[PDB]
């Protein structure tokens, strides 16, 4: 694990948790 | 030195959301290595971060759920100040690839992050649980009604009624408690249902001896009366704990 691949994993999730949002 | 905590998250939806970066996150912590130029990765998680928050403010300002409008910011708020933290980082480490604040700035930035998604999400979740709890709610208030049950008639639109109550009450809560992660809370909540689920025909029988006894001559009433109202107040203490166990968190889903 390195910080490129983590910063990779942040931005993939808050797009995730954004799309929670505009399906619920 | 400092200690930290990863998350056990409330439900299996949200662990499976953000335990591949709480791992992620720990493993960088716990690691043994200089760090590259992180501007343009940082830069993904800033974009990603204020479609984020457009979207949290377009939802704050048109929800009719005054619950669900107050307790959104404040994790949108963690989210990018956290955020800031990360684009500080990377212009600290244009200049000095092997600064120290730049680092703590990336796990605090990181860890913010998380801690403020996680906390978003159980906002979101907290309104799902209302929804449950509203259901509870209209099963209290249907048991307040057994007490003007007084003809067979009406018993039988009485039972028509509550019986579908129930089954679909019973059904989000076996959901919800396939759910949460915590083991002790689904027990309760398992144990809860089916008492309630009991002492359903006990009520049903309860009034039908009530009305049979009240259409009756010089019968004494007073006991059915008696009979029919233990077991609404049971039935009422139960829901109240499933009430009180859905709400329910724990000191391991913060992290730290």
């Amino acid at each position: 694990v390195g910080w490129e691949q983590l910063l990779t994993t942040i931005a993939r999730t808050i797009n995730e948790v954004e799309n929670q949002i505009l399906t619920r | 030195h400092h200690h930290h905590h990863m998350p056990v998250f409330h439900t299996r939806t949200i662990e499976s959301i953000l335990e591949p970066v709480a791992q992620q996150i720990s493993h960088l912590v716990i690691m043994h290595e200089a760090i590259p130029d992180l501007t343009a990765p940082v830069a993904a998680v800033q974009a990603a971060v204020s479609n984020l928050v457009r979207v949290g403010k377009e939802t704050v300002q048109t929800t009719e759920d005054q619950i669900l409008k107050r307790d959104m910011p404040p994790a949108f708020i963690k989210v990018e100040n956290a955020c800031t933290k990360l684009v500080q980082a990377a212009q600290m480490l244009q200049s000095d690839p092997y600064s120290v604040p730049a680092r703590d700035y990336l796990i605090d930035g990181s860890r913010g992050i998380l801690s403020g998604t996680s906390d978003l999400l159980l906002t979101f979740d907290e309104a799902e649980v209302r929804k449950i709890i509203r259901v509870c709610k209209g099963i209290l208030e249907y048991l307040t009604v057994a007490e003007v049950v007084e003809t067979m008639e009406d018993l039988v639109t009485y039972t028509k009624n509550l019986g579908p109550g129930m089954t679909k009450m019973a059904k989000m809560i076996d959901e919800r408690q396939q759910e949460l992660t915590h083991q002790e809370h689904r027990v309760m909540l398992v144990n809860s249902m089916n008492t309630v689920k009991e002492l359903l025909p006990v009520l049903i029988s309860a009034m039908k001896i009530f009305v049979t006894t009240k259409n009756s001559k010089n019968q004494g009433i007073e006991e059915a009366l008696k009979n029919r109202n233990f077991t609404v107040e049971k039935m009422s203490a139960e829901i109240n704990e499933i009430i009180r166990v859905l709400q329910l968190t724990s000191w391991d889903e913060d992290a730290w």
